[PDB]
């Protein structure tokens, strides 16, 4: 999920840094190819009546949808007074979907341009 | 030139080479049978008959070898799980041995028999062509099996010389192979009274010696002769088929719904044991009759024995199983350890609860745990938002009686939801696993492959039957028609 | 009976869709559509009935004993409402999210008051009225409507509450619902 | 002493297709 939700930032005008929020890829809700997921799910193996066991906890009952974080950077390049808008270069980390806990999440770094407005 | 599929018709104008064939076949018969019996008894294991008896090790001709009698084996152990003092030659590798050399004596008897072909017994004294007066064949095989049915049901079963058979009680607990009274009343014909299997096959086998000395006195009719083809060896072939795959049939059905001759200690139980709660209802009306008598819950499922809890559980239910879920019943589900014990599932108001069994057409079943009065009061959600028999939100705690898990409570929601999606299957057994590497499905006990094997070799005779009497009846038009 | 005859050329006994029950102190319409229903999620519950085809359309009623004398004596129908946060069921989830749009953090169920009231009756009686919108993470069926109509008569408090889908709701379930409610008559 | 109607009610919540409900059903 690329998102910078709720960035809040902080530093000089050539260049303010921050983190931002990072929500789970999968909602809750979101069904595995098998049934299983929170809220609405299974919790279960159910394909295998005999194996719902220690060795099936990552994946069984094991969708951990807690937010993770990632870091953000914007440097301002252009600014219309008279129009009062800005815009820049950002670079981004955030982790990449964990799968609902399944693997370890990987760095995403994502460079771009940001525009905006002002009041 | 005879098409591949025409090529053994080579021998329907030969008997001397029919013989010959017919001892093949004979031959090989044996030798399978030997040598299956030395493959399923090296890879038996004979050390805990309760938990893992043969029919979840997937065993074939063990249990038939124990049915008629063979218990002990040369190895120093029994099938009912005592010792092997003196096994004597008739052990599991004795029966193996005893069909594998008669296998190869067989073959040797084929080859002579195919050499000399041309044997004289073959001609009609009269004509001096080759013939077979099939009536008086059909009487003389007749009354030796006829004989041979009388022999085996008056010596043999009944034990006046024979050792009798696998005689059980009506749980499966403590069976063993016992002599056998005949049942000469009504309850002769009940099919699980086993004093049924001796008296048919003497009354039975006598009237085979009787009708043996009719069909082979009495010369037929001209008109049933030349109506029902006689002096026609594939007419002789539509008959037997036909009689073979009747045969069939009612074997495949005596073992699908259980008798005396398929008892659950050798095949495993059957499909309606669990479908009517035969072993559930008495394990519960012995809970209650030592309930009445004073003792607590935990003494009176602590005196269940373990193999009646063992029948009482899914897994062994011919029923859950798969065409390609191939092997013993231990491949698919773990090998089993001992039993848990019983859980009793209580709210958080004293209300007792039960969990509702899978139904056996299930292959999944939703768990719910039903009140007393047959009022849903817990279950596991599927959608766990705004959930209404919710565990945690009921406050649902398991009570282990009996097994491994004696006196202890679980009340963690997590704990409770395992182990009641365990319940629903039936009695709660620890498995071993990582012995053979257990997939976890259910595999189809043995009398479910003997079941399923013969009906459709059954229904594969009766095409035989159709085509080998189409052949029969219309043999001067199947060489081909002069138009109308 | 055996000799009654058919009703060839006959006449219907009644179109309205609705048929009459009488409860122990209560008297209510239910649809004719609508079978009666044995599971009873309260304990308190001693009438149900639920829709033939979509068991989400539902209705029970619920008689149980109070110490208020009266409705009004819980106070205002919002903190009477308020106080039976229970029958729009539980959140078993209880997963850290916030990966839903439209609720709240860690939270994936929400309800929504349309409206209170209190209404009347042929002898003077106080009814509070509530309408209800329960939506889910899923959104199963876009949501649920809740009509609750509740009363305090002889030291009990009769409630009733009707339960339909949204998907119902839009294409002609509401009739059936509303008429529920309205019918809805205590001594 | 076994009370049968006991017995016969904690079957049928585990099972409802137990021969012991049927078994003289419209006894009951
Ligand atoms: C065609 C079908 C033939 C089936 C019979 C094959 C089994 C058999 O017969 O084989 C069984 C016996 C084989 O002799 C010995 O028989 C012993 C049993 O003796 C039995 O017989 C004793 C008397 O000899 C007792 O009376 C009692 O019935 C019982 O102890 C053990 O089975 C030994 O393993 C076995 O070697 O046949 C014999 O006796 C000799 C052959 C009898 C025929
Ligand atoms: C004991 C029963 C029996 C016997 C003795 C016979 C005997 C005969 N059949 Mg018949 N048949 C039978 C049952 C039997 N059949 C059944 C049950 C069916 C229905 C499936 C048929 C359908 C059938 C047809 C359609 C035809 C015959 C034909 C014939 C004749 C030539 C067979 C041949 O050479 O094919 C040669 C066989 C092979 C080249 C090998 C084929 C390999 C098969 C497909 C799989 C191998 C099976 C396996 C190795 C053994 C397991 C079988 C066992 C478990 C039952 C022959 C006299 C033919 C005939 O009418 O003659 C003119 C012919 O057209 N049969
Ligand atoms: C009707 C006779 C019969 C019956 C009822 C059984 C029954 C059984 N056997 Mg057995 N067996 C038999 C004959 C029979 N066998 C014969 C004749 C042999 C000699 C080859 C064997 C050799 C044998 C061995 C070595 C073993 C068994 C085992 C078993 C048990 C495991 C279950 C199973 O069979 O897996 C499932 C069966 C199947 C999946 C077969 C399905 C039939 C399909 C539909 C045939 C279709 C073929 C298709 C047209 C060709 C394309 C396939 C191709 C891609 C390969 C079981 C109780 C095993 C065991 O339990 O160990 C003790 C074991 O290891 N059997
Ligand atoms: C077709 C009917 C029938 C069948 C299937 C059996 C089967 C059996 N009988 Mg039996 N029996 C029968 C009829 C039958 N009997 C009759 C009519 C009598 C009265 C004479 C007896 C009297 C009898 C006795 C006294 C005993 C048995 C025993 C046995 C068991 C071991 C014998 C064995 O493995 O033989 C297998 C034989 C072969 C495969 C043939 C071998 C061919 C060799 C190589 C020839 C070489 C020359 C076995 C399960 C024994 C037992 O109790 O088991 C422990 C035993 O003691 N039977
Ligand atoms: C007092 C003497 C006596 C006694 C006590 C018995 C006792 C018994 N006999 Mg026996 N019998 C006797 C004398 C006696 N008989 C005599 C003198 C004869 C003449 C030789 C027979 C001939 C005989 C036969 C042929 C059979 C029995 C069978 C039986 C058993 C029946 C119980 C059972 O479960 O099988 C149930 C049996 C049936 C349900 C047969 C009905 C099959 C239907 C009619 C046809 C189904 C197949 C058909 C092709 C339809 C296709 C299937 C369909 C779905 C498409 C029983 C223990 C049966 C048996 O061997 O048990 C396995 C058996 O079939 N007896
Ligand atoms: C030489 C004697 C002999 C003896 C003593 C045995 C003994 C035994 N055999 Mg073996 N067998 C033999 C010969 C013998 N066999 C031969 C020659 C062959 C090659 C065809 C075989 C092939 C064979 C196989 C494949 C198997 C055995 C098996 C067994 C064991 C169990 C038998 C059983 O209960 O099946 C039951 C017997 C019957 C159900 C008989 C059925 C009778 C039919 C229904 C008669 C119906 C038609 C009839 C003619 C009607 C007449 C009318 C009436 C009025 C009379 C047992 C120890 C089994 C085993 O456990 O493996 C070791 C096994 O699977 N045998
Ligand atoms: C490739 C050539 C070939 C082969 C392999 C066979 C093989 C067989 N034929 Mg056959 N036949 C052939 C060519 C062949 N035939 C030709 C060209 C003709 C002229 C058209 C015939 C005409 C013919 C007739 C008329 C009959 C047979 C029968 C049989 C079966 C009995 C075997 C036997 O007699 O030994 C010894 C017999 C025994 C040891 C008794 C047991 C026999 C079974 C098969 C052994 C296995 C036991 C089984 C697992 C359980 C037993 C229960 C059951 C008997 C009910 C056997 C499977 C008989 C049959 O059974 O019909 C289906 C029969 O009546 N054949
Ligand atoms: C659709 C099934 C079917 C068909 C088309 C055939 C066709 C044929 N059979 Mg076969 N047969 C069958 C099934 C069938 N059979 C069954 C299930 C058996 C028992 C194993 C037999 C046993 C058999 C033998 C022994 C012979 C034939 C023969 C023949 C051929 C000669 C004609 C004949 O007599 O037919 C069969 C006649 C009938 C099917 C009449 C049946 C009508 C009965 C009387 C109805 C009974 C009603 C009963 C009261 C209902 C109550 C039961 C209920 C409570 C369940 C012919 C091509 C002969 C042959 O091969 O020619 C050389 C021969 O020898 N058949
Ligand atoms: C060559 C062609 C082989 C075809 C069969 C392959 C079976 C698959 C396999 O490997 O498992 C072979 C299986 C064994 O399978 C093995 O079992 C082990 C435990 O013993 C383990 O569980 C292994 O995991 C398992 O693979 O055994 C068999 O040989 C099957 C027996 C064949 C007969 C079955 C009953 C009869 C069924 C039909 C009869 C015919 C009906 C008419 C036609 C339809
Ligand atoms: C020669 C001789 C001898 C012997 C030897 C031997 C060692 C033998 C054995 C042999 C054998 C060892 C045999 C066996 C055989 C086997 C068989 C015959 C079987 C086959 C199989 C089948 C036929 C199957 C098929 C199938 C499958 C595969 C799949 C599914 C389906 C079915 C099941 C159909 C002696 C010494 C005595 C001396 C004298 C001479």
């Amino acid at each position: 999920l690329f998102t910078i939700k709720e960035f809040d930032g902080k530093g000089t005008l050539d260049s303010f840094s921050g983190d931002f929020l990072v929500p789970s890829y999968r909602g809750s809700t979101f069904l595995d190819p098998k049934g299983r997921g929170g809220a609405t799910g299974y919790d279960n193996a159910i394909a295998l009546p005999a194996k719902a066991d220690a060795d099936e906890i990552q994946r069984l009952n094991n969708k951990s949808y807690t937010p993770g974080k990632g870091s953000a950077v914007f440097s301002v390049a252009k600014v219309d007074t008279e129009t009062g808008e800005i815009a820049g270069v950002f670079e981004s980390i955030q982790p990449s979907d964990t799968e609902m806990g399944a693997h370890p999440a990987k760095d995403i770094k994502i460079t771009g341009l940001w525009y905006g407005q002002l009041t | 030139g005879l098409p591949w599929y025409r090529v053994h018709t080579v021998v329907i104008n030969d008997p001397g080479r029919l013989i010959s064939v017919h001892l093949m076949h004979t031959a090989l018969v044996a030798g399978w049978a030997g040598a299956m019996t030395l493959f399923e008894i090296a890879v038996f294991d004979p050390s805990d008959p309760v938990l893992n008896p043969m029919w979840r090790q997937g065993m074939f001709v063990l249990p038939f070898l124990t049915r008629l009698g063979v218990t002990q084996s040369w190895g120093g152990w029994t099938i009912s799980g005592e010792t092997s003092s003196n096994p004597g030659i008739w052990s599991y590798e004795g029966a193996a041995a005893s069909h594998i050399v008669l296998s190869g004596l067989l073959f040797l008897a084929s080859v002579w028999h195919w050499v000399y072909w041309d044997l004289e017994l073959f001609r009609d004294p009269r004509t001096g062509k080759t013939a077979l007066d099939l009536p008086k064949i059909f009487g003389i095989h007749l009354f030796l099996a006829g004989l041979l049915c009388f022999g085996f049901g008056a010596f043999h079963v009944t034990g006046v010389f024979g050792p009798g058979i696998w005689v059980s009680d009506p749980y499966g607990l403590t069976g063993s192979v016992q002599p056998v009274a005949p049942s000469w009343g009504a309850e002769g014909f009940d099919p699980y009274n086993p004093g049924g299997v001796p008296a048919h096959h003497i009354a039975a086998g006598i009237l085979g010696v009787l009708a043996g000395l009719f069909h082979l006195c009495v010369r037929p009719s001209i008109r049933l002769y030349f109506g029902l083809s006689m002096g026609s060896i594939e007419s002789v072939l539509s008959s037997s088929i036909a009689a073979v795959f009747w045969a069939a049939f009612v074997v495949a059905g005596t073992m699908w719904y259980g008798s005396a001759a398929t008892p659950i200690e050798l095949f495993g139980p059957t499909r309606y044991q669990w479908d009517q709660g035969f072993f559930q209802q008495e394990i519960q009306k012995r809970v209650a009759q030592s309930t009445s008598e004073g003792l607590s819950v935990s003494e009176a499922w602590a005196k269940i024995p373990e193999k009646l809890a063992f029948y009482d559980y899914i897994g062994n239910n011919p029923a859950k199983g798969g065409l390609f879920r191939t092997g013993a019943m231990n491949s698919g589900d773990g090998i089993a350890v001992g039993w848990l014990g019983h859980a009793s599932f209580k709210d958080q108001e004293g209300r007792e609860l039960f969990v509702r069994r899978m139904p056996t057409f299930f292959e999944t079943f939703p768990v719910v745990l039903i009140d007393k009065d047959g009022v849903v009061r817990a279950d596991v959600p599927f959608r766990k938002a705004e959930s209404k028999y919710s565990i945690e939100q009921v406050g649902v705690s398991v009570t282990f009686y009996g097994g491994e898990l004696n006196g202890l409570t679980f009340t963690d929601p997590s704990t409770v939801k395992k182990y009641a999606r365990k319940a629903q299957l039936g009695e709660i057994f620890e498995f071993d696993r990582s012995t053979l590497q257990s997939d976890g499905v259910f595999r189809s006990s043995p009398r479910g492959w003997f079941t399923f094997g013969h009906l459709s070799f059954a229904l594969l005779f009766f095409f035989g039957h159709i085509w080998h009497g189409s052949r029969t009846i219309f043999r001067d038009v199947f060489a081909g028609i002069d138009e109308d | 009976a055996y000799g009654e005859g058919a009703n060839v050329f006959g006449r219907v006994t009644n179109k309205s869709g609705f048929v009459p029950y009488a409860g122990d102190s209560f008297a209510l319409l239910l649809p004719s559509k609508w079978n009666p229903s044995d599971q009873k999620e309260v304990e308190s519950i001693v009438l149900r009935y639920e829709d033939n085809f979509d068991a989400v359309n539902n209705l029970y009623v619920v008689e149980d004993k109070s110490d208020k004398s009266s409705i009004e004596a819980y106070g205002t129908p919002e903190e009477f409402i308020s106080q039976f946060g229970y029958l729009l069921g539980k959140q078993a989830w209880a997963g850290q999210t916030v990966s839903e749009g439209g609720f709240d953090a860690n939270r994936v169920s929400n309800a929504a008051l349309l409206g209170v009231a209190t209404e009347k009756d042929k002898k003077g009686k106080t009814y509070y009225k509530f309408e209800i919108l329960t939506r889910t993470a899923d959104g199963n069926e876009g949501g649920r409507h809740q009509l609750v109509k509740a009363t305090v008569s002889n030291g009990k408090l009769y409630l009733l509450k009707v339960q339909a889908g949204d998907k119902r709701w839009f294409k002609g379930t509401d009739k059936e619902c509303l008429g529920v409610l309205d019918s809805f008559t205590v001594v | 002493r076994v009370r049968t109607v006991l017995d016969m009610d904690r079957k049928d919540p585990a099972k409802e297709e137990t021969v012991k409900e049927l078994r003289k059903d419209i006894n009951n």
